RNA sequence: AGGCAUUGCCGCGAAGCUACCAUCCGCUGGAUUAUGGCUGAACGCCUCUAAGUCAGAAUCCAUGCUAGAACGCGGUGAUUUCUUUGCUCCACACAAUAUAGAUGGAUACGAAUAAGGCGUCCUUGUGGCGUCGCUGAACCAUAGCAGGCUAGCAACGGUGCACUUGGCGGAAAGGCCUUGGGUGCUUGCUGGCGAAUUGCAAUGUCAUUUUGCGUGGGGAUAAAUCAUUUGUAUACGACUUAG
RNA sequence: GGCAGUCAAGCGUUCAUAGCGACAUUGCUUUUUGAUUCUUCGAUGUCGGCUCUUCCUAUCAUACCGAAGCAGAAUUCGGUAAGCGUUGGAUUGUUCACCCACUAAUAGGGAACGUGAGCUGGGUUUAGACCGUCGUGAGACAGGUUAGUUUUACCCUACUGA
RNA sequence: GAUGCCCUGACGAGUAGGCAGGCGUGGAGGUCAGUGACGAAGCCUAGACCGUAAGGUCGGGUCGAACGGCCUCUAGUGCAG
RNA sequence: UUAGUGGGCCAUUUUUGGUAAGCAGAACUGGCGAUGCGGGAUGAACCGAACGUAGAGUUAAGGUGCCGGAAUACACGCUCAU
């Protein structure tokens, strides 16, 4: 989602020349891993080792207001807001052959001996 | 036969050598072709200096870099033929072509094997005698290749290596041819020549 | 239909695209042709443009209205401290073009060339040609045979040379490298040369002589993205103009469907390369002179720095190359100067430059005073004196 | 001494930017067209033309000048451990990988073609003599459990592998040749033993990449980016500087 | 409509063809205007100018040449040539025209009769108004006159730079 | 199963249009003493089978209260505009 | 007994108006419209040939240097074009 943002050097760690700094998504989305974290400790696994297993943000019901068009128009100007959830995660670390082949096999070790 | 084939370009028509080397590559044969600037193409030099100029002409008007391309070298000369007798936008096209390598001159390790010639499209035999003809060298340098003085250069150089290798080989070949003929008169050479051998 | 009154097109396609030049130093993109009768020489030098002063000389020009009358000229100075060589690189011919074949480098490398090969000095462990170096232990046999492949094998040779940018008043530490090729003598008496100047410098001196024709290759000064009026030139459009006039009124016809690459559009302006021919040298001044800005006729002891100093430079406190007219580039910005690709023949090109008088007022306002001395004269005492 | 007057107004005004309103600079070779010629037949003469050829335009192609292929290429510097023993090279296994398509051998003068190749001789030549072609339908290789185990004879030859000797090769050399000994093999010739049942065929598996992984042996001991900073740079990236 | 051939009776002091050329007759062109009505009437913005690029050659100038009723100078006819230029103004909405002037020269054309999300809006071509002729009248006039809203790009491509 | 079974020969383009035989949907009479809380209907399913096709059937997932086959009757009965 | 139709258009030949037109209008036949398929690069109408689903063979019209399936076949000549 990024058609006509600006680029940035900050991008060059990951490869893109297109990155942001969204302060209210970032927001939200350290009060979850907080909650994530704690809720960790509360069944008892093992800080160190925790990982973000699976982060996913879906679409919420919009939340429409009103804007004043030219010529006595009014147009939607709602908000996108949004569902997330996410996981943290303790990281951890029959032969068939032809009586052809049967002959060859044991040819060949016959051979071989 | 050969896995590859090596041709040299000496001598030989453009477009008879282009359909001929088209059809082997489509067949899977892998071919290198050399001294691409020694390559023929019938009528008087004049005549193909002004074909080269209305191809000069061709470009895109609103931006001359999308092509056409006219590149200058005699190799690429040839490789446009080549390419125009394949169907070179399909996979199959762009394999043949993969399968194809032209050189100015003969390069290493081309230099040390053996070149063969294609009949069907060579100049002597082809042309009525009389019938004036281009040399592809001439031709490329008119129209801007810029190597013509190099090449020649090192094919001078390349001559002289190899006027000793074959002063060698042509002595090599007489002991031998000596001792088959002193083998000659034994009961395994009259043997030999009853079964045509 | 056509177009109702002729007029030429604005701007010339031989300098497209007008682009942001790819490095800060402009390529040296042809050498003069080798006369191998001569003894070897550099065919170019690198230097930093200072500035811009004025100079009076007697005009040496029969059948001209000035002949023997005293013009003035402006003049660009370029300050040419020596190069020092670092290194050979022997290239090859061959049907592709030339080929670098093998480079050989200086057994001892300056801080100034080795930081050319960082981006984050500070913070390197300066590894750069330490293991090179120990090439040269023993005899230096692996030096000798590099040598010896280059005098085998190569059609030319060229030297790579660096600018002391630590001598200039120029806040970089940082110098610039180039090759420069050597024109004179055989390939084994070029790359002799080369090697018995490893590590040694070279002065503008050897190089250039008063009167020669020169040829600055410089990145010019930029401007930024630039709309098509000042950009290409063309007609402002008038005054009732809706949606602005510093525009091309038509980018083109309906066939072809397609904005040509021939019509005036808006994008960077300078920072472009260029080459400009035929700047003759009116003076290769000596940086241990104190009376180089001083001429035969001006007997005034004093350097060619102007009061105050350049503006934006500084002072020139060394070798220095004096070219009549203009060339591309600012102030402070790499220079390269090449020694003419022709013979020229004009008259204009033949004479013999004597210089009467050389400017060296403040150019940081209006002047009005040549040096220290001549305003304590004509001013007299002031308050800050006593 | 200052505020306000949407820069209060006036004179001067540095820097910067800038003007045929300012200054500087704007290359020299080749091939041709028209045309005029040379030699010269057709056509015993003549003829610029047919073969051949000379000069020649603001033409064309180079030189020179701008960009540099983001799937064109070269040279060169340094390449991180110090702890998940990371990196690299070599040998050897063991996995996978997947093939634009192995299945005896890509077997090297150059030049001409109304001419050549080879051999030979000598007065060494644009030489004399002989011979060859009329396609590679050749030449070389080629027998042995996909090629076993053994005994002799005759030659001292052929050939493989590893190791050495010296040389030559820069067009993309990365190959060609050579010395010496070693070790196999030898179908040049003569013997002995083995092979079965893959059941009357089934590619009947023998090549070549790419990468990982584990062993042993060597080797090497960095940078770049962000952030800060510069202004020769700049819409933002980018660029150029410094730490 | 425009441009070019062929023939050659004549013109050209003499002499068909230096330059021309009657009577005839063969063509080319699509910068004229017609003819047609195939496309578009759930709309392809309708004159001209301004701006700007590129293309053609049937060449006005400039290069090099051939011919002459080419002594010189000036000029005229023709060839290769579109590489390079081809203007400033008075009147008119003008296209066209016309004159003044400079110039090496003031050649002709095309690109949706190039070019209106590029301008402008003088003309034309809605609705206001006047005149003349026409019409009993409402009204008409490819007749004159005056006043009359010129919208949108942030998408794709193309192009220019990054 | 005589609307069946079978033998023989020929033929097969198609807009507008005509006619024929079929497939599918809501509801009605009859019947299968039909299916079903031990899971009806619906929905999902690069799983399976039948039919030239309209369509039909089965498995798996989801689900929670009804629903189908056949013989007939009837229509507010099939969508890409 | 009832549907649709009652704008046609093209080619060869005959033919009128017109300088002519991919123009206007008639005659006879065949077509396209309503029709795919092989050929004519491409194309409503030209050439061949009209179409259930498949297999094999043979051909039409058109082709056989290469693109591309098929003789860089054979034979007698002609032609060199700044
Ligand atoms: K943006
Ligand atoms: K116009
Ligand atoms: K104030
Ligand atoms: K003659
Ligand atoms: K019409
Ligand atoms: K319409
Ligand atoms: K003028
Ligand atoms: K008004
Ligand atoms: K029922
Ligand atoms: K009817
Ligand atoms: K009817
Ligand atoms: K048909
Ligand atoms: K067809
Ligand atoms: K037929
Ligand atoms: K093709
Ligand atoms: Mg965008
Ligand atoms: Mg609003
Ligand atoms: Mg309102
Ligand atoms: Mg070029
Ligand atoms: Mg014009
Ligand atoms: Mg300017
Ligand atoms: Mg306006
Ligand atoms: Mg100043
Ligand atoms: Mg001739
Ligand atoms: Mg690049
Ligand atoms: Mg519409
Ligand atoms: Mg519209
Ligand atoms: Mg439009
Ligand atoms: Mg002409
Ligand atoms: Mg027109
Ligand atoms: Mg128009
Ligand atoms: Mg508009
Ligand atoms: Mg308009
Ligand atoms: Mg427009
Ligand atoms: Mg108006
Ligand atoms: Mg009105
Ligand atoms: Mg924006
Ligand atoms: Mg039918
Ligand atoms: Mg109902
Ligand atoms: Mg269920
Ligand atoms: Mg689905
Ligand atoms: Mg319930
Ligand atoms: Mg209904
Ligand atoms: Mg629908
Ligand atoms: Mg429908
Ligand atoms: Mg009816
Ligand atoms: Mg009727
Ligand atoms: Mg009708
Ligand atoms: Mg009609
Ligand atoms: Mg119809
Ligand atoms: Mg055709
Ligand atoms: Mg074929």
């Amino acid at each position: 989602f990024n058609s006509s943002i600006g680029r940035t050097a900050q991008g060059k760690e990951f490869g893109v020349t297109k990155a942001r700094w969204p302060a209210k998504s970032v927001k939200f989305v350290q009060g979850l891993l907080q909650n994530a974290a704690a809720n960790a400790e509360a069944k008892g696994l093992d800080a160190t080792k925790l990982y973000v297993s699976h982060i996913q943000v879906n679409q919420a019901p919009k939340q429409r207001r009103r804007t004043y068009r030219a010529h006595g128009r009014i147009n939607k100007y709602e908000s996108s807001p949004s569902h997330i959830e996410l996981v943290v995660t303790e990281k951890e670390e029959v032969v068939r052959l032809t009586s052809r082949q049967r002959g060859r096999i044991a040819a060949q070790k016959r051979i071989a001996a | 036969v050969e896995p590859v084939v090596v041709i040299d370009g000496k001598g030989h028509l453009v477009g008879r050598l282009a359909s001929v080397v088209a059809k082997q590559l489509l067949n899977g044969q892998k071919i290198v072709v050399v001294r691409a600037e020694e390559l023929n193409i019938s009528g008087e030099f004049f005549r193909n200096k002004l074909k080269y100029h209305d191809f000069l002409r061709k470009a895109t008007a609103f931006n001359k870099t999308r092509g056409p391309f006219h590149f200058r070298a005699p190799s690429r000369i040839f490789y446009k033929a080549l390419r125009g007798m394949v169907s070179h936008k399909t996979a199959r096209g762009k394999a043949a072509l993969e399968r194809l390598k032209v050189f100015e001159g003969i390069p290493p390790p081309y230099d040390k094997k053996k070149r063969v010639v294609v009949p069907q499209a060579l100049r002597v035999l082809r042309l009525k005698p009389g019938r004036k003809y281009t040399t592809l060298g001439k031709l490329s340098t008119s129209v801007g290749w810029k190597y013509e003085d190099v090449v020649a250069k090192l094919e001078a150089k390349r001559k002289v290596s190899s006027a000793e290798y074959y002063a060698k080989k042509r002595a090599f070949t007489k002991k031998v041819a000596s001792a088959n003929a002193t083998a000659a008169e034994s009961d395994v050479a009259k043997q030999l020549a009853a079964l045509g051998y | 239909s056509h177009r109702k009154y002729e007029a030429p097109r604005h701007g010339h396609l031989g300098f497209l695209p007008r682009k942001r030049a790819a490095s800060i130093r402009a390529r040296v993109k042809a050498f003069p042709k080798d006369d191998r009768s001569k003894p070897v020489a550099l065919t170019s030098f690198l230097g930093y443009k200072a500035g811009m002063t004025t100079i009076v000389r007697d005009l040496d020009r029969p059948g001209s209205k000035f002949h023997k009358r005293e013009v003035v000229e402006a003049v660009t100075v370029v300050d040419t401290p020596p190069v020092v060589v670092v290194g050979v690189v022997g290239y090859v011919e061959t049907p592709r073009g030339l080929r670098s074949l093998t480079t050989v480098w200086a057994e001892h490398l300056s801080d100034e060339v080795k930081r050319r090969f960082y981006k984050n000095w500070y913070k390197s462990k300066k590894k750069a040609f330490t293991k090179y170096s120990a090439k040269y232990a023993q005899d230096g046999a692996g030096i000798e045979r590099e040598l010896a492949r280059i005098k085998k094998y190569a059609s030319v040779v060229r030297v790579l040379v660096h600018t002391q940018i630590r001598k200039t008043p120029l806040a970089q530490k940082k110098a610039h490298l180039a090759e420069i090729q050597l024109n004179g003598g055989s390939i084994s008496e070029k790359v002799d040369w080369a090697r018995e100047h490893f590590e040694k410098t070279v002065a503008v001196d050897s190089v250039f002589e008063q009167n020669e024709m020169i040829d600055a290759i410089a990145v010019t000064k930029g401007h930024g993205f630039e709309g098509v009026t000042h950009r290409w030139g063309t007609k402002k459009l008038p005054r009732k103009t809706h949606r602005g006039l510093r525009k091309v009124a038509c980018i083109g016809a309906w066939h072809p469907a397609h904005v040509m690459w021939s019509v005036a559009r808006a994008g960077q302006r300078g920072y472009h390369s260029r080459t400009s021919i035929n700047h003759k040298i009116y003076r290769v001044g000596k940086g241990d002179d104190e009376a180089n800005g001083a001429t035969s006729f001006d007997r005034t002891k004093k350097t060619i720095t102007p009061m105050g100093g350049f503006v934006h430079y500084g002072e020139i406190k060394n070798d220095f190359i004096m070219v009549k007219g203009c060339i591309p580039g600012n102030r402070k910005r790499i220079v390269t100067l090449r020694k003419s690709l022709y013979t020229n023949t004009s008259r204009k090109a033949l004479e013999e430059v004597s210089l009467k008088w050389i400017d060296t007022a403040s150019k940081f306002g209006k002047g009005r005073f040549q040096t220290p001395a001549e305003k304590h004269a004509f001013m007299g005492t002031l308050k800050k004196d006593l």
